RNA sequence: GGCCAGAACCAGCCCUACUGCAUUAUCCUGUCGGGGGUCAAAAUCCGGCGGGCAAAAGUGCAAGAAUUUUGGGUCUUGG
RNA sequence: UUAGGGAUAUGUGGCGUCAAAACUUAUGGGCUCAUUCUCGAUACGUGAAAAGGGUGUUGGUGGAUAAAUCCACCGGCCCCGAAAAUGGAUGACGCUUAAGCCCAAUUAGUGGUUGCCCAUUAUUCCUUUGGUAAGGGCGGAAACAAACGGAGAAAGUGUAGCCCUUCCGAUGU
RNA sequence: AUCGAAUCGCCACCUACAAGACUGGAGCUUGCUCCCUCGAAGGCGCCAAGUAUAUUCAUGAUCACAAGAAA
């Protein structure tokens, strides 16, 4: 349905002190289902990159950033992830999708499917919608061909939940057991 | 069964979700499974991502480029008259007529019940009005019992029937 | 199994929303005995005198997620000899 | 405390009803009054159509359909709680003839379905594959 | 006769009329084996009388040499000390199905054998059931739904041919035999069916005209 | 009648329906430069300059008296 | 974490049948075909597998030549490596548009906000019993025959408990 | 003949077949257009043998296995 990851902007700093008054107020983008998961992955990069810790820090605001109107776009998502086999591989991939979240949350599902990495080992380096001529991969390069058309073959048509009808009389729609 | 296609604009009806029987116009294509669809003539069928599992394409195609401004779509539905074409379609007859079966007040279901006897009572007379051609297992094997008047209309039953009816 | 509450699949009721319409209706189980015992209108309407019997209940709430609705047979439970046999869900008390 | 109704507003006088229990099952009939306390409704059909006499039927044993009639021409006040006290009686016999004959006309004054008469002559069966729980009434 | 002389004598002493219970008859051509058996197994526990029919044409997923081996691994298992008491191995596809059902039923309780005893399978479509009503189908057990057409599958009757089910030819000759007898009779009726199908549109004309507007509303016109 | 049934009302309890305050900008919508493609355009995309409310968002909080003439259940309580 | 019962709700674990729950949920994304110990599918449970391999398939990183192609390396699932003595075990059947693996959701870009099933658990109601138990009444208020509103009321550890209201606990070698 | 029974949809239009990368018919441009019966319906049954002017029903006394049994 809608993506499972909200897109947060988290802004925070170290609490001011006589050693460091006016800290430097870092900004950060996360894709996380909650704002506590966004607020947690913020203080992860703060102690990992900046040495500041959550008990010594302040959070200035956690608000989400809303997504642009829906159009088909080509997003460029560059992701890393941790394995212990390979020790931090880094990836850049494209995704057809209508929103940043809808692309990034789709990238978590592919890393989890193809590479079996689960959201905590993953960190998204960047995401942007890119113009059309920069799509390298012939698999996503095919969807912006104009006059693109395909039929729907090998479908599975589930009737309305009210109509399920376990035993349906043959070559007719009449339901003998519903 | 006709396959049709998924192109920039098929008209298409939704199969299942909260917008169920409502028609919409395909506009853009998002990867394989996802498609955007708008029908300007029906508000609440605005620009939204739909998923092709839920979407059954029908035979009418409006001509628009991908990602139309929706004023180009509104006029293109008008010029094409697709929605008025599909209005007299025999299925869209039922789909509009199905919505009216759920809303029946039981007096209405009496009114239908009445009709479907009339349509049935006259079709029982109209059909039975063919005696000049007889094909039902009661009327046809009677026709097979005919011509057996030989062994009947001969001297045997000639007296026998004049004995029988007299007793009646 | 906790034998207080039965489970009833009522025909042509396939979803949960369809079960909450039946909360409160009075179910019946129409088995028969061998010898003819006393009966509700006995001797008022002696033509009901017969071997058949019934156990009554009410529909307490939807069980499951599709058309499945629990039952309380009042003051007792149904026999386990009733499993897989015909239960009767009437249309009363009407909430309409 | 003297006369009031907790009866559901969707069951009025004049609403056509479907009797769900009793000697008359599925015969449709006309809801006529509610007795002074929270009472059993007094339904009436011009016995001529259905065969349903004037009887007491409480709210929960009957469905109130959406189709009403104009009963304002029929005098309800001549039905009290007393007429049912003892347990073909002339006192009851010709209390039909002053209602049925009074109600039949009130049917014939309709429009748009001027004849409910046919509709009142019928039975409500649940036939296989109905699901009455999805229906409007 | 199969009925005792008394329940023929009783039925004749009480007269009334011949009786048949309400029975379901499921065709089974190209129904997935293990999905169709589950659905059937749960309808047997609900008190339904089910006649399975055309078991030969049930399907299984995967290559035929593979599902042969699965059944041959099932022959390998017998009671070593006295096989006449060892697990039995049924060949005929109608028997393969009543087992796939049975092992999904509580067959060791009197309601597990009461459910199973209400199922009847067959090869082909036997005259006992050819004409009674219309055959039913299990749309969540169907092959054109359940299997990607790209995957290879098996036909239960062809697998069971190369184990000890030798009746395969006898059945194929009885299916070729009926499907003619039915389609000869079917096209014979095309004279009648078109009469009725004409008499509905011809009745809609002289039928009272306020009703036909209802049929046009609620849609049967 | 200390038995069996229904139906009304009362207290309590449980359940369900009914919604407001903030928030949006990495956004909205013009337009002009690119840029891109096509038979030709538009779009996806970057920048400038105007204007702004996507009027709704799967944003954060929610207190909205269910006989205050009408929501259900209590054979899970007692009258 | 267990006094005897009812309701609602849940935990761990689950919703193809066995077997209660998706009558096989979605209007969710990928990946996987496995021929005789029969691909895989409950942590603890080596209660089974390694080194090494694979132009099976699906991803990624680096470099290179220009209608697209080629070289090196690194993953995912699957396959080979993989041989035991009674017939036999994802628990059985079976599953392949999974009823398998990774990830994710709750009737689905349509409005946010609790899908469903099952505990001697939690919440609450009734009944019991024991307290480091808490509190109240106990100077008979007055009136009052049958015939044609009744009956108790004990200064008390323990009883058929003096009566009542309340609160917590209750398993055990 | 015990026997009083639980069951509650009938059919000589379903009760033939097949396909699902496809099944109304067709044209090149091969995904679009055009034609037809418009591609989402077994029939019937649900209280006047038929949709209209009718006609016994009670007292079986508000629920009770439907007190009913050849559609």
């Amino acid at each position: 349905v809608k993506p499972h990851l909200r897109h947060y902007q988290v802004v925070g700093r170290e609490s001011p002190s006589e050693k460091n008054p006016e800290p430097t107020v870092y900004k950060f983008e996360v894709f996380a289902p909650n704002f506590v998961v966004a607020k947690s992955r913020f203080w992860r990069m703060m102690r990992v990159k900046n040495k500041v810790k959550a008990t010594h820090g302040d959070v200035l605001s956690c608000k989400v950033v809303k997504d642009a109107k829906l159009v088909a776009r080509n997003y460029l998502v560059d992701i890393a992830y941790y394995s212990q086999r390979c020790g931090y591989t880094r990836m850049v991939k494209e995704f057809r999708d209508v929103s940043k979240t809808g692309a990034v949350s789709q990238a978590y599902h592919d890393l989890a499917s193809r590479h079996r990495a689960r959201y905590h080992n993953i960190e998204v380096l960047n995401v942007k919608s890119i113009p059309d001529h920069e799509v390298k991969h012939l698999s996503i390069a095919q969807y912006h061909a104009p006059n693109l058309s395909f039929p729907l073959l090998q479908r599975r048509l589930k009737a309305a939940r009210k109509d399920r009808a376990i035993f349906v009389k043959k070559n007719t729609k009449r339901a003998v057991v519903a | 069964v006709k396959s049709h296609y998924i192109c920039a604009g098929r008209l298409v009806r939704i199969l299942r979700g909260p917008r169920q029987d409502r028609v919409g116009v395909i506009v853009d294509i998002v990867d394989a499974n996802r498609v955007l669809v708008e029908n300007p003539e029906d508000a609440k069928m605005w620009r939204h991502v739909q998923n092709l599992k839920n979407v059954e394409p029908l035979k009418y195609c409006v001509s628009v480029s991908r990602n139309c401004s929706a004023k180009a779509l509104k006029d293109a539905l008008a010029s094409s008259k697709a929605l008025e074409k599909y209005a007299k379609t025999r299925t869209a007859a039922r789909v509009e007529a199905k919505k009216a079966c759920a809303a029946s007040t039981d007096f209405e279901r009496y009114q239908l019940r009445v009709a479907r006897r009339s349509r049935a009572h006259w079709a029982r007379k109209v059909f039975d009005e063919k005696d000049a051609k007889t094909p039902v297992s009661w009327h046809k094997v009677a026709l097979k019992k005919m011509q057996k008047k030989a062994a009947k209309m001969d001297s045997t039953e000639g007296a026998k029937r004049r004995m029988q009816k007299a007793i009646a | 199994q906790t034998k207080q509450t039965a489970l009833v699949r009522v025909e042509n009721v396939n979803t949960r929303e369809d079960a909450t319409w039946y909360v409160g209706k009075r179910v019946c189980y129409v088995y028969h005995g061998k010898k003819v015992k006393r009966c509700v209108r006995w001797s008022k309407a002696p033509a009901r005198r017969s071997t058949t019997r019934a156990l009554w209940g009410r529909v307490t709430r939807p069980h499951g997620n599709a058309g499945m609705m629990r039952v309380k047979f009042n003051g007792a439970s149904v026999p386990a000899s009733a499993i897989g046999r015909r239960i009767r869900v009437y249309l009363y008390p009407s909430q309409i | 405390s003297p006369e009031y109704t907790t009866l559901r507003k969707s069951c009025a006088p004049g609403a056509i009803a479907i009797i769900l229990a009793g000697r008359f099952r599925g015969r449709r009939a006309v809801i006529l009054k509610q007795l002074p306390h929270n009472g059993p409704l007094v339904v009436s059909g011009p016995m001529k159509y259905n065969g349903v006499p004037i009887r007491r039927i409480d709210s929960r044993y009957v469905i109130a359909t959406s189709t009403t009639v104009d009963i304002s021409s029929v005098d309800t006040a001549s039905i009290t709680a007393e007429v049912f006290q003892r347990p073909v009686s002339d006192a009851r016999a010709q209390l039909q003839k002053k209602i049925d004959a009074a109600l039949i006309a009130a049917i014939k004054k309709d429009a748009q379905g001027k004849e409910k008469a046919g509709y009142l002559r019928s039975v409500f069966t649940v036939k296989p594959g109905d699901a009455p729980h999805r229906w409007n009434w | 006769a199969f009925p005792s002389r008394k329940d023929a004598s009783r039925a004749q002493r009480k007269s009334a009329k011949k009786h048949r219970p309400e029975i379901i008859v499921i065709d089974l051509k190209d129904h997935v084996l293990g999905r169709a058996a589950a659905v059937v197994a749960k309808q047997l526990l609900l008190g339904k009388k089910i006649t399975v029919v055309r078991c030969e044409q049930l399907n299984i997923a995967g290559t035929e040499i593979r599902n042969k081996i699965k059944y041959l691994q099932y022959l390998r298992k017998r009671k070593l000390t006295n096989p006449t008491k060892g697990p039995f191995h049924h060949r005929a596809p109608s028997d393969v199905f009543v087992r796939t059902v049975r092992s999904m039923l509580p067959r060791y309780t009197k309601r597990g054998m009461k459910a199973l005893n209400s199922l009847v399978a067959y090869e082909g479509i036997p005259p006992n059931v050819v004409r009674t009503g219309g055959r039913v189908v299990i749309p969540r057990a169907q092959r054109h739904v359940c299997y990607r057409s790209e995957r290879p599958y098996t036909v239960l009757g062809n697998m069971c041919k190369h184990v000890g089910w030798k009746y395969s030819d006898v059945v194929a000759n009885l299916e070729k035999a009926r499907v003619e007898k039915a389609s000869r009779h079917h096209e014979k009726q095309a004279k009648l069916r078109d009469a009725w199908k004409s008499a509905r549109k011809e009745a809609l004309a002289k039928m009272p005209k306020h009703n036909v507007e209802v049929l046009k509303k609620f849609g049967y016109a």
